[PDB]
């Protein structure tokens, strides 16, 4: 098969004849039909018992359920028995005589239409009562449902007037339409003024503990029994789009009218087509059809008169700048208080408990538009809608709150304010500091161990960590890493000046050094500036170090409350900035290199020449950089320092190893340069062993140099045949300062000539560059990095 | 039936197989060229008539 000669590639996995892994593949097919019988086992089984009940259902519902619309044949084929039967009496008499005169209610509709003119104008103030409470109208489930009963009384005037559309006069709707002036519209209004009163008179503020009992229950009464009454009504329409819409809409008219039907098919006819599925009989039987607006219409008032009252009590300026959800939340405990209170008072209408999520609509919306755009404290925006958000949900539910949906953009007004501040901040903190550090007579926040802190980078620490008091009080991906990212831009424009003007201050003590004892003819007028730089770098480099303890330490120490996917969005721009909280002493300390060395540029390149070779130019170079990190050593933070002193045994190696060009001829001739290579040697070697003290890299990060000051004793001293593995093990470890170098000691040497140079010092460039394919596929640019010196031809 | 078609172990089965065949033929005529009774015996060779 298509599978199955995959599935002979498959035990085609044992061999080609594998007998005994063609038995053990065969196990594991086993294994995999086992399991996939297993499940295929059970979720057969589920699916077969789910047949079982569906085809026990279908069994079970055809038979009995036909037998149930059959037991409908039962009991109501057991209807059609004493159709003409029953009650065992002048039931015919009774239906065509007793009920003919049920044809006869005129009187009745005389003195309770004329009453209903009459006594409804009463009711147009009595029934209508207000003027204020005396328990909401007095009594409105007196008044007001005596509005809506003498409204369902006047619903022979108002719904009934509508189920008596031309039934057998013309006077009955027009001769009573004046007695229903003062008897429909006095009576339904009155249960509006009534019912407006009452759930006005419901809001108001207690409202009250029979003030709205009465009034309230005349807003459920008429109000649930208003909605079973134009729901009798419009299923009347649905009762008659059951029913005449079954006999008009058949189909089998098939026209079908005009224009009585389609439109209104299907209504149809009243009184009674089109009424007596509102109407008799029906035993309701009017509809009711009190009051429409009890609260079946005026729930929406309540409910809006605490979110009218809510939204009403947002004095849109904010009266401070948002004092909207004050009012206008106290209004939603009022809708709380109004609401249970109101359920407590009425179940089936005028406001349960949706004036609670109706005045979170009045606090969401309100909230929403003071702070819509900067118009408000633009410092105290989301702070306020959010603090109303989360508390007035505290206050409720949690749920009489304030939904903003600008929480977000106002977060971005505080990205714009937090950021730009701090490039306000950051400028003023950065050019306030450099001016200082340029007074090289006084170092900063005193210690007297060069581990300084500064003044305005502590302005950046605890007042930028008083910045992101919202970003963590708010906890935002867009702020908390935002304004912290974007102000890691900002430390990347604050290192970017840190080279600048630390640069600057590398020049005032490269000048001021001029001045002090470098040939004076150099003098700037910014740099008049003594020795001291010291305690400013690394000052500098000590609150890197502090902007790694607030920066670094608070950045982890408080941001613990969301996925380490946002803590980490925050931790990838300040946590990797150690590396930057020394990259600053990649350019400060480097200048402190220069400037241990730019008082003493007499013996630096005074060095190859007869002068150090037998005189006190190595006691100046060793000795007094050796005391300058004897001052530096006490001084220094210690990232800084490792690579510090790492860089001035390297940096101070090509300081002694300046003059390989002036091509003189090499005093390995009587030894004097030799004995600069050696003597000097025990001269500089407290240069790397007494400058390093209390740490034990006195050697340690000086062998690496004392790679090129042997071998370079190979290179230099030596003559021809023991130039040759100078350049083959100095290859072995620097090919950085490349053969050329050997050139110019061929510069420097008379008695190691030219054609040796091509031999020696052409075969060591195949050595050179074979190598470099060979093994450096050494090691990396250093000290020795760039140091190829010039070459002549070969 | 399994064709099956190739090696892996069907082919490289088929050849002992009908070369096996050819060897039953051989053992085959063997046995009903012995006593038939074109050589006699009982059997092909050991005498007992």
């Amino acid at each position: 098969m298509s599978s199955d000669p995959l599935q002979q590639v498959c035990d085609l996995i044992k061999g080609d004849l594998s007998l005994e892994r063609v038995r053990d593949i065969k196990e594991q097919l086993l294994k995999e039909k086992s399991v996939v019988e297993y499940q295929l086992n059970k979720e057969s089984d589920k699916y077969y018992g789910e047949v079982e009940e569906s085809l026990k259902l279908l069994n079970l519902s055809k038979n009995s359920v036909t037998s149930i619309k059959q037991q409908i044949n039962e009991v109501n084929k057991l209807g059609n028995d004493n159709r003409f039967a029953i009650n065992r009496y002048d039931i015919l008499f009774r239906a065509t005589k007793l009920y003919e005169t049920v044809n006869t209610t005129s009187s009745i509709y005389d003195r309770i239409y004329n009453f209903v003119a009459l006594m409804e104008h009463i009711e147009r103030l009595l029934v209508a009562e207000l003027a204020e409470d005396a328990l909401e109208t007095g009594c409105p489930h007196l008044l007001e449902i005596h509005f809506l009963l003498t409204s369902a009384r006047d619903f022979q005037e108002q719904v009934v007037v509508m189920a008596k559309e031309a039934t057998e006069d013309a006077q009955r709707t027009v001769m009573k339409l004046f007695s229903r002036l003062s008897g429909i519209i006095s009576k339904f209004d009155k249960l509006l003024d009534g019912l407006t009163y009452d759930i006005v008179e419901m809001a108001r503020a207690e409202q009250i503990s029979l003030a709205i009992r009465l009034f309230k229950i005349y807003d459920l009464e008429e109000r649930e029994d208003l909605r079973i009454e134009a729901i009798r009504n419009i299923i009347k329409k649905k009762e008659i789009e059951i029913e005449k819409s079954s006999i008009k809409k058949l189909p089998n008219s098939k026209n079908t009218a005009r224009l009585q039907d389609e439109t209104p098919k299907v209504i149809e006819y009243p009184t009674n087509k089109g009424l007596y599925q509102e109407i008799m009989s029906g035993t309701i039987s009017t509809r009711t059809a009190p009051r429409g607006y009890k609260h079946f219409l005026i729930n929406g008032i309540n409910n809006s008169i605490s979110e009218m009252f809510g939204e009403m009590r947002e004095k849109y300026v904010g009266d401070q700048k948002f004092d909207v959800l004050d009012n206008m939340d106290w209004i939603f405990n009022e809708l709380i208080i109004v609401k249970e209170h109101i359920a407590n008072c009425c179940p089936p209408h005028w406001n349960i408990f949706e004036v609670y999520f109706d005045q979170y609509y009045k606090e969401l919306h309100s909230l929403i538009t003071d702070l819509v755009e900067s118009e408000p404290e633009t410092i105290i925006i989301l702070d306020i809608l959010a603090f109303d958000k989360t508390f007035q949900d505290t206050l409720k539910q949690d749920k009489s709150v304030i939904g903003d949906k600008e929480k977000e953009t106002l977060f971005k007004d505080y990205l714009n304010l937090i950021v730009v501040k701090m490039t306000e901040w950051i400028g003023n903190l950065e050019k306030a500091e450099f001016d200082v550090f340029l007074e090289r007579s006084t170092p900063p926040h005193s210690d007297s161990d060069g581990l300084l802190f500064l003044d305005g980078t502590k302005t950046c620490f605890q007042m930028f960590t008083q910045q992101v008091e919202v970003a963590a009080g708010t906890n935002q991906a867009k702020i908390l890493v935002g304004v912290v990212e974007r102000f890691s831009d900002l430390l990347t424009k604050r290192q970017k000046n840190w080279i600048s003007k630390i640069s600057e201050e590398i020049k005032k003590q490269i000048n001021y050094n001029h001045k002090y004892d470098i040939d004076p003819e150099s003098i700037t007028p910014e740099d008049e500036c003594p020795g001291g730089l010291v305690e400013y770098l690394i000052a500098v480099s000590n609150d890197q170090m502090k902007a790694a303890d607030y920066a670094v330490a608070i950045s982890s120490k408080y941001g613990k409350l969301v996925s380490k996917v946002y803590e980490k969005q925050i931790t990838n721009h300040l946590e990797g900035t150690l590396d930057g909280f020394a990259e600053v002493a990649q350019c400060s300390s480097l200048g402190l290199i220069t400037l241990m060395f730019d008082d003493l540029r007499k013996p630096y390149q005074e060095i190859f020449s007869k002068t150090w070779y037998m005189g006190s130019q190595a006691q100046q170079i060793a000795d007094t950089l050796d005391e300058y990190l004897l001052d530096i050593k006490p001084q220094m933070n210690s990232v800084l320092f490792v690579n510090f002193i790492d860089n001035v045994i390297g940096e101070t190696i090509i300081k002694f190893l300046t003059a390989l060009s002036f091509e003189h001829s090499f005093k390995n001739k009587n030894n004097k340069f030799l004995e600069a290579m050696k003597r000097d040697f025990e001269i500089f070697y407290q240069l790397f062993v007494k400058v390093l003290d209390g740490n034990e890299s006195k050697d340690t990060l000086i062998t690496q140099n004392f790679t090129v000051m042997e071998f370079f004793m190979d290179l230099s001293c030596e003559p021809i045949d023991s130039i040759l593995d100078i350049w083959q093990k100095y290859l072995e470890v620097y090919w950085d300062s490349r053969i050329d170098l050997l050139v110019g000691i061929l510069k420097c040497r008379k008695d190691v000539s030219s054609s040796e140079r091509k031999k020696i010092v052409q075969q060591a460039t195949e050595m050179l560059h074979e190598y470099r394919r060979n093994m450096e596929a050494d090691r990396e640019p250093t000290l020795m990095r760039r140091f190829v010196l010039e070459f002549e031809k070969q | 039936m399994n064709n099956k078609s190739l090696k892996t172990v069907e082919i490289l089965k088929p050849i002992n197989q009908q070369l096996e065949l050819q060897e039953h033929l051989l053992f085959n005529n063997l046995i009903e060229e012995i006593h038939d009774i074109m050589y006699s015996k009982s059997n092909k060779t050991n005498f007992t008539r």
